[PDB]
RNA sequence: GAUGUCAUACUUAUC
């Protein structure tokens, strides 16, 4: 709507404003981090989610000022003036080639469904309240220490391979609590002050509400 | 260590021999020399632990007491994936004080 | 000089008022010249007056004056002379420096400290004079040759380090050319020193770099001295490098197999010693490269007798564990008679070789315990258990190791019943060796084989050895503790017999006897709780509570250690010396100037603050937190690590509001090892309790107009961030304007402390979404990379290495961009080092963060694989 | 082998004022021959003393085994004599 | 061998990043491509100076510390200043008598107020972008205005009360703008009373 | 905002595939590595279908995977190398239904670099050592041993690094009760990067080097190093000892070379191409897999070219040396990443683009009417071997696992007028591409 | 000095653009050959299989930019 | 701004 998001193959995706009286297209927003994005998907009027060919996927959020009234020579650093910022970045391991914000099940909530090149299918759903997000972050920090991967690579160093993770909770490590030993699950439930059926219900309710 | 700039490590191929630390250097890290949050143990090479050099301190060189381990700031910064952190040469440290 | 007698006037002038009695100096402020040192510094007594009389030797006169000021002057003057000679070593040249250093170290009236300072100057002048000391290689080697054969281990290590530095600086051809006439010399000690220097050069420059030269020196047939020197160099290279000669074992064994067939017995003994040293390295796996060496050696054990037969027996005993089981059984089945026949040898070296081979001859299967107890152990007990063997350390330790191997092989009780009779002898060294052997037998095997007919005799022998000790060695107390730990519940009819001898040892005229009794009470404190003995521990604690008034501080520290062991073995609130009448009793005991006594007092105060904090009225702890600031600044590195834990326990008990003001008031003392030890204590107090209660007060100490207080507050914040780690995500926004203002200061130490705090915040909050404050701190840490101080450069490098993992390698590559191709080399080297550090931190992450480079005319640099899209 | 901080004279602080010369001499002569002993008789110098021994090794042994010794007034800290620290009141 | 700055400016696609010192490097084209990159950061200006970037603010006066609102809203700074003023007047005898019998309870304001100031009353600071580097004169260069708007200080200096009634609100150059016309450098500028309604455009200028 | 990434459909494109007795029974099992997920499949001979038994997320990029069996044992351990600098030896537990990590040996930093080992992983057929080689100038050899509690133990990793030497492939030569040998096609790039004329980079072909790990000296040294007339792509080890011609054949563009050193000469054989296919104006054809098999009588290799013509190669040799190499066009299969010939007449092909197949061997050998070729045939003018394409007659399709990797583009739409939405995605690469509609319902 | 000899691709202060470009191309080729996603994208972009793409990437490691200068 | 003598002060949980 009255704007364009030109995704470049090397640096980043740049926003361009279109005028109704004139016919010029002056770019007023760009990103500083190199991504080499393949595809992209719009979620809100300000933020834009994109995916890279290396395997990472980020979300570029616009500043709250968003000065688009620019009529037209130096920029800030060899580019535009309003540099955008990132609020979410996560490495999936495969090149995500399709992303779309929709609803896979009726009666649930909106979520970004992504299809990669390795045949897998992922889903990104936001957090409703801060308590559930804090409980999921505590469950992830407990599972990263109590349940190491078989490959020997760190779970914190896996999503932070190319770009560092920020506000991204890995659900595959949180969903591995029901496939471990009962003693380690009881210790993780006692560290979180809950029950292992209650922890399994809390881990399964978000997956049932967000997707199938 | 980080205090003496003339100290050099072995940097050889790390085998299966676990490093040991003395009572005077127990809890301290090998590289950062910190006593908070141990994360990963130190693996010594085969040349640094053979015969009479087994179960010795990596930093000082005396008789070992406890097990050696790296700090949490070294495991995340990929400092434990390097060679053997064993001090071989002792220069300008604990040598002039013995003669004085 | 320090033991010279002084008159009454010099003693009276060195005392203040208010006490009741119950030309020979060179050119000014140069230090005192010795009457025997007036030859090297003879050109300094006359004035310089450099005007139309100043050749290039005038700089050598200044270099000799600097060496004279570093040799016998002040240690700040020696440091200034070393800084002047290290930074100007290239301008002065290695020629006159070597010509002034070489006759100074070769003086017959030198000392240990002067020779150590000369070796340190030669080691510090070897890094700037690289590829320039090649004509001076032999002149330095002739001075460094007797340093490896010295008595002190530190001088030998310094000589080995100097020889390795000379081999690394002069290459391989120059050392081989210099050490070539030093092989056929007439002096045997100079030949052995040249062989040791060649072995050190081969260890420092690689084995195949000197392997064909050693092969040509070993296979040459002109004289026996060159072959003996080559065999000694091969033996020294095998004994120096433990596991480094294992890929080159076959190439050394093929050269060593040419020996031991000549007419000279010394060359055969040297070849047998080299084979034993090579088998020593390959102790478990030497047979593979040794099948050509087993045939002439064993016949040497059969056809002749003497020192060569002893060397062949030592080589056989070293090669026997490195073979198969049937081969080791066939070797031990034909060498036990030769070992039994050599038991009556009067020679000490053959007896030592037999005692070393007896430990390796019985260490696996094949040798039965009955035959070893019948025909091997009585001659080993009759021929080796003498009084002369306990005098030498190499003859006592090898005998103790052979006895431990015989006790592990045959049995512990059969060795204990033969070694318990020597515990009540009249010699201290033999009794100490018997106690060490009994402690090793109790630690390795145990006390389960000992019956009731020998345990009381062993306890009586241990009591007679502990009660009749004349030295200050801890071998007898450790042996008694090992016997009490191996006995367990079998020592129940022994506690009135032992402790009744302990308290009777507590009242004596000597001072070391009470300390030994307290150490024996501290070593036997863990054996009383496991044997249901609680009344005796309660009596001993009440006895030791009044034993804190001993005038000897060495006995008082041992009594404090015994009280700490009794408080650890028993309950904290269930002690007959209770904590209500012990914690005020230790408050004047904490003001002792001794190291071990104050360390034990601080450990007891930390234990009483951690386990018994409800036993005080919360006012004595505030008075002990002010005495804890005087517990630091001690050269022991142990009490300063327990005082911070005691301050953290006091802050956890009494609340983090009174100890924080005492820690902040002690931050301005302007003394080393006292403000960092208080910053670490403040960080431990912030990490034990909630850190937010220490958040504004640590922000208040930076408001005071002082550099030392601001540096201590920044160090405390950095240490608190490093101790917190993942809990620093909530305290980053409060410390961001403090770190942004500390990085803009003119002082480099505050900038280094802010860089260390930023490194701790980046290493603690990685993976939490805090890349906004880290990118703000990196913009201020980036102009600090151009500093000239090595400490500030190391702090900036640590901050960059911590921020590259936190903010991502792409931001570090963007900040290091446009600086690798910089015109100024001083910035280009730092940018290349930062790029190498970023590549070593994350190399795979730099592929997606690499900038786009256009293709040239002849070469192409554009990545066409990543530029394509489906 | 000895550090340069050690000397033949050793200072003692927080000494009891009721201590006699015989008890101080018996405390000092346990490690060797004591050459001289000076006790303070001033209100600004009360609780301190200076013991000079004839042997440097005996003085080092007395400094090692006299620090924070049991004393009525307090721990009998025995530090090494310094020229700049003894004349700090001037 | 080393070309001049004119050939380096003509050969590079972006001659604005070309400097005088880049012509004597070992790779002028590579340095010009690295200096004109998208996300590259420039070198600091203290690489060619001789004061080591820290010897310039010697005699300049600086404030000791700027405390945030969340730390100043707990009363710890005033209590610390009162404790410092009480400790600065005590002598050595009063400092040595307070070490054997200390008086507990110096401040002790609260325990939960610090948690409320560090968790509930937490304020985000004023950060910056990664490209904006730091210099010696960056802390004093704060001058880095709009046509048709006037600040409070400029209105206090010129003596022009800002009001919604556009009769007395414009500066007295409005009569010259009525007699001569609009400014030629700003065709889209509209002032109330000449080309804009007076009660509607109360901002005394509009860029449309 | 805080999101949460979950996996609805797991990854189905298989990158690596191995087979062996992982459970410890007489039946065999397949272990697949899809890059970030490790799965275990049970090839049931009763129904012919493939059933997954375990699926774990390794949270990394598995660069190599190979199963090895110890000397005198029934269960086979899995050796995995990932983007981290640590090799992991694990054992599948049928009771707990999980992959227990038996050992994890770290030898380098993380990330998919060229200095960190993990790219190439070879194992000895006897089960005495394991070689981990990187892309260039890095190699290590670990010695696996058996402790008396029936335990697997790993010794200190040896050093076999050679600077300025890149490695394309590595394999372990068969040696019965002898020293383990690792054969690799190394290539020196020092003279190609030190000469600015450009002609040194055209005479820098790879050479096969065999490093022999000496157990007596506890070190690894290069025993033999022989140059090759063509750039090799992959290597295939042949069983020997008491079996037959122990060696390592090298595949290349229209070339198969048997190059066992010592006494056997290098036997070269051109790859039989198609009869009249208009698909190669000037391009050759190389192998993609080896798929060695031994039915306790002889040994064969089910090689697969770039087109998909699966060929059964069998070597006719003498008592000690190799006489000639023979091959024939066995069947036609889609292009697969790795082939794992299982026992009792099974063949699992894991296609990187498209669905995976599991077929049953009906006519093994097929040396009855097929015009087979040989390396000893005096043929001139190029390859002179034109095989005719034919449908599947030796193998019959039994199971078809929908494992199409290439999701590519995907859209969520409700064009089928249903309540729950559906997903229209793409799959396949080239002729095997297909538009797939997926719903949350069951078949 | 020793850092460039131990770990290749680090560089020094006298490193040219050609050696840095060749090291970056070798690192990009190693990252393409290691990661399965980049190799799958390179095989989906062309008509060749994964083995042919790996053989083309392995043969391009020797002087990926060309002759030095 | 550099040099060479002197003093003061600071840093690395150095001993």
């Amino acid at each position: 709507g009255h704007r364009v998001i030109v995704s470049d193959v090397q640096e980043s995706f740049i926003w361009v404003r279109y005028k109704r009286n004139e016919n010029q297209l002056i770019i007023f927003a760009d990103d500083t981090y190199p991504r080499w994005v393949t595809t992209a998907s719009l979620l809100d009027y300000d933020t834009v989610a994109g995916a890279d060919k290396f395997g990472n996927i980020c979300v570029v959020r616009l500043p709250p000022n968003t000065n688009d009234e620019v009529d037209e020579d130096r920029g800030l650093l060899n580019g535009a003036s309003q540099k955008a910022e990132v609020i979410m970045n996560y490495h999936v391991g495969e090149t995500v080639l399709s992303l779309q914000k929709t609803t896979l099940i009726p009666g649930g909530s909106e979520s970004l469904v992504y299809t990669t090149l390795s045949g897998g299918i992922g889903i990104l759903v936001p957090f409703t309240s801060h308590e559930d997000h804090d409980f999921f972050q505590h469950v992830e920090m407990h599972l990263r220490s109590e349940h190491p991967p078989l490959c020997g690579r760190d779970h914190l160093s896996f999503r932070s391979y190319y770009f560092p993770v920020k506000n991204v909770i890995d659900g595959d490590l949180c969903e591995q609590f029901n496939s471990m030993e009962p003693n380690k699950q009881k210790n993780v439930s006692e560290e979180l002050d809950r029950t292992p059926p209650e922890v399994s219900k809390k881990l399964e309710d978000i997956r049932t509400r967000y997707a199938f | 260590a980080k205090h003496h700039p003339d100290l050099i490590f072995c940097r050889k191929q790390a085998g299966v021999a676990i490093g040991r630390l003395c009572e005077k250097c127990d809890g301290k890290c090998v590289i950062c020399d910190s006593y908070v949050r141990p994360c990963t143990l130190v693996r010594i090479c085969d040349e640094c632990n053979y015969g009479s050099y087994q179960g010795r301190c990596v930093i000082c060189g005396g008789p070992g007491v406890s097990d050696a381990y790296y700090c949490k700031e070294c495991t995340i910064q990929e400092k434990d994936r390097d060679g053997c952190p064993k001090i071989v040469n002792l220069g300008s440290s604990k040598t002039d004080l013995f003669y004085e | 000089e320090r033991n010279r007698p002084l008159s009454d006037e010099e003693l009276d002038a060195m005392f203040p008022e208010g006490y009741k009695v119950l030309n020979d100096q060179p050119s000014g402020n140069l230090p005192f010249l010795k009457p025997d040192d007036i030859q090297y510094f003879d050109k300094l007594l006359v004035d310089v007056d450099e005007s139309t009389l100043s050749p290039e030797e005038q700089k050598e006169r200044k270099i000799m004056k600097l060496l004279l000021k570093i040799k016998n002057g002040t240690p700040p003057m020696r440091k200034a002379a070393l800084r002047q000679i290290t930074d100007k070593a290239r301008e002065f040249g290695a020629g006159p420096l070597f010509n002034q250093i070489l006759p100074l170290l070769m003086s017959p009236t030198l000392e240990d400290q002067e020779r150590h300072l000369l070796v340190k100057v030669i080691d510090r002048i070897l890094y700037k004079l690289d590829d320039l000391v090649r004509p001076y290689v032999h002149k330095i080697l002739v001075v460094i040759e007797p340093l490896l054969i010295d008595e002190d281990y530190y001088a030998r290590v310094e000589g080995r380090e100097i020889i390795s530095n000379l081999a690394k600086a002069a290459g391989l051809a120059t050392m081989i050319s210099t050490m070539r006439p030093d092989i056929d010399n007439m002096d045997e000690y100079v030949r052995n020193t040249t062989a040791r220097a060649f072995a050190v050069v081969a260890s420092a420059l690689g084995i195949p770099s000197l392997l064909p030269f050693l092969k040509a020196v070993c296979k040459s047939k002109k004289s026996w001295q060159a072959r003996h020197t080559g065999i000694k160099i091969v033996q020294q290279i095998a004994i120096l490098m433990g596991c480094a000669i294992l890929p080159h074992l076959r190439s050394l064994v093929e050269i060593i197999e040419h020996g031991l067939v000549d007419e000279q017995q010394k060359v055969r003994t040297i070849s047998a010693l080299a084979i034993a040293a090579l088998a020593e390295a390959a102790t478990p796996y030497g047979i593979e490269s040794f099948d050509s060496v087993l045939k002439p050696l064993w016949k040497g054990i059969r056809q002749h007798r003497g020192k060569g037969l002893a060397a062949f027996l030592k080589a056989i005993g070293y090669l026997i564990p490195l073979m198969d089981a049937e081969y080791a059984n066939y070797y031990t089945r034909e060498v036990m008679l030769i070992l039994i026949r050599e038991f009556q040898s009067p020679d000490e070296e053959m007896k030592k070789i037999v005692l070393k081979v007896v430990k390796q001859c019985c260490g696996t299967d094949g040798v039965e315990a009955n035959y070893i107890k019948t025909e091997i152990l009585p001659p080993f007990f009759k021929h080796f258990w003498q009084h002369r063997m306990a005098l030498d350390r190499r003859n006592y330790r090898q005998l103790v190791d052979t006895t431990v191997e015989l006790a592990n092989k045959v049995g512990a009780a059969e060795i204990i019943s033969r070694i318990v009779d020597d515990l009540k002898d009249e010699a201290e060294q033999y009794r100490k060796m018997v106690m060490e052997t009994i402690e090793k037998i109790m630690g390795n095997l145990g006390a389960a084989d000992i019956d009731h007919k020998l345990e009381e005799q062993l306890i009586d022998g241990i009591l007679y050895a502990f009660q009749e000790q004349t030295t200050e060695d801890s071998v007898m107390l450790n042996g008694f503790g090992t016997v009490v730990n191996a006995l367990g519940k079998r020592v129940k009819p022994y506690l009135p017999q032992i402790c009744g001898t302990v308290l009777w040892r507590l009242n004596n005229k000597s001072a070391k006897v009470r300390q030994q009794a307290a150490d024996l009470i501290s070593r036997t404190a863990v054996v009383m709780k496991t044997c249901q003995e609680e009344k005796l521990m309660g009596h001993l604690g009440v006895v030791l509570y009044e034993y804190l008034g001993e005038e000897y501080p060495e006995v008082l520290g041992s009594i404090l250690g015994a009280l700490k062991a009794i408080v650890n073995v028993i309950g904290m609130h269930k002690m007959t010396p209770p904590i209500k009448d012990l914690l005020p009793r230790l408050t004047p005991i904490l003001k002792n100037r001794h190291e071990k006594v104050q360390e034990n007092c601080i450990d007891l105060v930390g234990r009483i603050a951690d386990r018994g904090a409800e036993y005080v009225s919360a006012r004595e702890w505030m008075r002990i937190c002010f005495e804890l600031l005087e517990l630091l600044k001690a050269h022991k590195k142990a009490i300063r690590r327990a005082t911070v834990n005691t301050f953290g326990y006091i802050a956890k008990a009494i609340g983090p509001h009174d100890v924080l003001a005492t820690l902040l008031n002690n931050l301005k003392v302007q003394e080393r090892q006292n403000r960092v030890c208080t910053t670490v204590a403040i960080a431990i107090v912030a990490e034990t309790c909630s850190p937010f209660t220490v958040l504004p007060a640590l922000m208040n100490e930076y408001r005071v107009p002082e550099l030392n207080v601001q540096n201590g507050v920044l160090k405390s914040l950095s240490f608190l961030f490093e101790y917190i780690g993942e809990m620093g995500k909530d305290y980053i926004y409060a410390v961001t304007p403090l770190l942004e203002d500390a990085l803009m200061d003119r002082d480099l130490v505050h900038r280094q402390t802010a860089s260390a705090v930023v490194q701790h915040m980046s290493l603690g909050v990685y993976g939490f979404g805090c890349e906004d404050s880290l990118n703000h701190l990196l913009n201020y840490v980036w102009p600090n990379v151009f500093e000239t101080s090595p400490h500030v450069i190391q702090a900036v490098m640590g901050a960059l290495e911590g921020l590259r993992v936190a903010i991502g390698p792409c931001r570090m590559l963007q900040y290091c961009l446009q600086g690798l191709f910089h015109p100024a080399r001083k910035v280009r080297d730092v940018y290349w080092k930062i790029y190498n550090s970023i590549y070593i931190g994350s190399q795979d992450a730099l592929i997606a963060h690499y900038p786009r480079i256009y293709n040239d005319d002849k070469n192409t640099y554009i990545r066409y694989e990543l530029d394509y899209i489906l | 082998r000895l550090p340069p901080e050690v000397n033949r004279i050793l200072y003692i602080r927080n000494l009891p004022y009721k201590i006699t010369a015989e008890e101080m001499y018996d405390i000092f002569g346990k490690y060797g021959p004591i050459r001289q002993i000076r006790v303070g008789n001033t209100p600004e110098t009360r609780g301190t003393a200076y013991v000079v021994y004839e042997d440097i090794f005996d003085a080092k042994n007395a400094c090692d085994h006299l620090s924070g010794f049991n004393v009525c007034n307090r721990y009998l800290v025995v530090l090494y004599y310094n020229a700049n620290r003894a004349f700090q009141k001037m | 061998n080393r070309f001049t700055v004119a050939e380096l400016k003509q050969l590079v696609a972006r001659p604005d990043v070309v400097e005088m010192h880049d012509v004597t490097a070992q790779d002028p084209k590579l340095l010009v491509h690295l200096k004109a990159t998208r996300n590259s950061v420039p070198v600091p200006r203290h690489w060619c100076f001789k004061r080591k970037y820290l010897q310039g603010k010697r005699g300049i006066e600086k404030p000791p510390f700027e405390l945030p609102d969340f730390i100043k809203r707990t009363g710890i700074q005033e209590m610390r200043e009162a404790l410092q003023e009480k400790e600065e007047q005590k002598t050595m005898k009063s400092k040595m008598r307070e070490k054997v019998r200390p008086k507990m309870g110096k401040i002790d304001i609260d325990y939960q107020k610090l948690h409320d100031a560090f968790f509930k009353w937490q304020t985000k600071p004023k950060l910056t972008i990664h490209g904006d580097l730091y210099y010696e004169g960056k802390e004093f260069e704060t001058r880095l205005k709009k046509p048709g708007d006037l600040s409070d200080e400029l209105r206090i200096s010129l003596g022009m009360p800002v009001g919604p009634n556009a009769h007395k609100v414009p500066p007295p150059w409005l009569i010259a703008m009525q007699r001569y016309g609009p400014p030629p450098s700003y065709p889209n500028l509209k002032i109330p009373g000449l080309n804009s309604p007076i009660p509607e455009s109360c901002s005394f200028g509009y860029h449309a | 905002m805080f999101l949460y990434n979950l996996t609805l459909q797991r990854a189905t494109g298989i990158s690596f595939a191995i087979h062996g007795n992982f459970s410890g029974t007489k039946q065999q099992e397949i272990v697949v590595s899809r890059g970030k997920i490790l799965e275990l499949l049970r090839p049931d001979p009763n129904t012919g279908k493939v059933h997954t038994l375990l699926t774990v997320e390794v949270f990394g990029v598995i660069r190599s995977l190979m199963a090895f069996r110890l000397t005198g044992g029934t269960k086979d351990y899995i050796v995995v190398g990932s983007d981290s600098g640590r090799i992991v030896i694990l054992e599948y537990q049928p009771s707990k239904n999980m992959f227990e990590k038996i050992h994890q040996e770290t030898f380098g930093k993380s990330g998919c670099r060229r200095i960190v080992p993990g790219q190439f992983l070879a194992v000895d057929p006897k089960g005495r050592a394991v070689m981990i080689s990187a892309i260039e100038k890095q190699k290590l050899v670990y010695i696996l041993n058996r402790d008396a509690a029936a335990r697997l133990t790993i010794s200190s990793p040896l050093e076999a690094h050679k600077a300025n030497t890149l490695v394309y492939h590595v394999v372990g030569v068969d040696v019965g009760f002898e020293n383990p040998m690792f054969a690799c096609l190394e290539m020196d790039y020092e003279e190609a990067d030190n000469d600015p004329t450009g002609e040194a980079a055209a005479n820098t072909q790879q050479t096969l080097t065999f490093y022999e790990l000496d157990l007596g000296l506890n070190h690894v040294v290069r025993k033999y190093s022989e140059p090759l007339e063509e750039h090799g792509n992959f290597l295939i080890t042949v069983p020997g000892g008491s079996d037959g011609p122990s060696g390592v054949l090298i595949c290349s563009e229209n070339y198969i070379t048997y190059k066992n050193f010592g006494d056997q000469p290098d036997i070269r054989c051109p790859i039989p191409r198609r009869r009249n296919d208009l698909d190669d104006p000037e391009r050759g054809m190389i192998f993609v897999c080896s798929a060695t098999h031994k039915t306790k009588s002889m040994f064969f290799f089910l090689a697969q070219t770039e087109q998909g013509d699966i060929f059964k190669i069998t070597l006719e040799t003498d008592e000690d040396m190799v006489t000639e190499i023979r091959l024939k066009y066995f069947d036609t299969v889609p292009v697969a990443a790795a082939m794992c010939v299982l026992k009792t007449g099974f063949l699992f092909v894991a296609s990187e683009f498209g669905n995976h197949y599991l077929y049953q061997i009906a006519h093994l050998g097929d040396d009855d009417e097929e015009p087979e070729f040989s390396s000893a045939m005096p043929l001139e003018e190029g390859d002179t071997f034109f095989f005719q394409p034919r449908p599947l007659k030796n193998l019959v399709l039994v199971d078809e696992l929908d494992s199409l990797s290439p999701i590519l583009f995907c859209q969520i739409a409700d064009l089928a007028n249903e309540d729950t939405p559906q997903l229209y995605v793409a799959c396949g690469r080239g002729p095997r591409s297909s538009l797939r509609v997926l719903r949350h319902g069951l078949e | 000095e020793h850092l460039q000899s131990k770990y290749i691709g680090t560089g020094h202060a006298d490193t040219t653009k050609w050696e840095w470009l060749v090291n970056q191309h070798r690192d990009s080729y190693c990252s393409y050959m290691g990661h399965f996603d980049l190799l799958n994208y390179f095989a989906i972009a062309e008509n060749e299989s994964k083995a042919r793409v790996r053989f083309n990437l392995m043969e391009k490691m020797l002087q990926p930019c060309g002759p030095p200068a």
